C-alpha cells in the first residue's frame, strides 16, 4: 500500500458508516500511533497489510513494520505545533506553547488543546517540522478540558 | 477491520493559529498507561 511519509487517519467500517478511530504518522517506513487507538491490531493500507511491530500500553504507544523511528524532543522552552488531524475535517496546524505534566519519573511536555476522541495519534512538531510526540493520552482537568500529553517513543 | 487513509505532509506552517494555555499539572501514570490529576 501507501507507504509515503505523512500523517494518516486510521479508519474502520465495523461500526455505523466508516468511523475515524484516530491518526498516526509514516516515517521511514514505519507507521507509528497510539496503542489505546488499534489495540495491537492489524492494519490495511489499500490492498497491503501493516502488521505490529512494537507496542507497550503504559507508554500507549505502537509502531507497524518496524521500530519506532520518532526520536525528537520537546526543548522545553519554544512553542510547538499540533498537526490535527480531526474526524471529518482537513489537518490543521494549531500553535502553542506547552505546559508541563509532573510526575515521580521525571516532566513531560503538555498540550492543552481539545479535540474529539478520533484525533488521538496526531502529531506534535518542532520548528524544523520534527515529530517530537503525539497528542491523545491525557488528563481532564477541574474546569472539564482535556490537556494531553507529549508522548514520544524511543528509538532503537 | 482497521485501514489508514493519508490526510497530509507533516511540515510547520508560518502564522498558524496560536491557541491554548500551559498548565503546570501532577499527574500519575499507571499501569493501564492512564493518567491521572495527583492532588
Ligand atoms: C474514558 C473516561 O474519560 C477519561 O478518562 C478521559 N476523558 C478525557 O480524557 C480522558 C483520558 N483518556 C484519554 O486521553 C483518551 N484516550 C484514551 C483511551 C483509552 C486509553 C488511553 C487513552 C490510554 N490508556 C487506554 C482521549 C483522547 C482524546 Cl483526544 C479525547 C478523549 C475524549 C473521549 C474523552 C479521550
Amino acid at each position: 500500500g501507501e507507504t509515503t511519509d505523512g500523517v494518516y487517519r486510521v479508519m474502520t467500517r465495523r461500526l455505523l458508516g466508516s468511523t475515524q478511530v484516530g491518526v498516526g504518522v509514516m516515517q521511514e517506513g514505519v507507521f507509528h500511533t497510539m496503542w489505546h487507538v488499534t489495540k495491537g491490531a492489524a492494519l490495511r493500507s489499500g490492498e497491503g497489510r501493516l502488521d505490529p511491530y512494537w507496542g507497550d500500553v503504559k507508554q500507549d504507544l505502537v509502531s507497524y513494520c518496524g521500530p519506532w523511528k520518532l526520536d525528537a524532543a520537546w526543548d522545553g522552552l519554544s512553542e510547538v505545533q499540533l498537526l490535527a488531524v480531526p474526524p471529518g475535517e482537513r489537518a490543521k496546524n494549531i500553535q502553542t506553547l506547552p505546559g508541563i505534566f509532573k510526575t515521580k519519573d521525571g516532566d513531560i511536555g503538555a498540550v492543552a488543546l481539545d479535540y474529539p476522541a478520533g484525533t488521538s495519534g496526531s502529531p506534535i512538531l518542532d520548528k524544523c517540522g520534527r515529530v517530537i510526540g503525539l497528542y491523545g493520552n491525557g488528563v481532564v482537568i477541574k474546569n472539564g478540558s482535556y490537556v494531553s500529553a507529549i508522548t514520544q517513543g524511543k528509538r532503537e | 477491520d482497521m485501514y489508514i487513509e493519508r490526510a497530509g505532509d507533516i511540515t510547520w506552517e508560518k502564522d498558524a493559529e496560536v491557541t491554548g494555555n500551559s498548565p503546570r499539572l501532577d499527574v500519575a501514570l499507571d499501569e493501564s498507561g492512564d493518567f491521572s490529576l495527583v492532588e
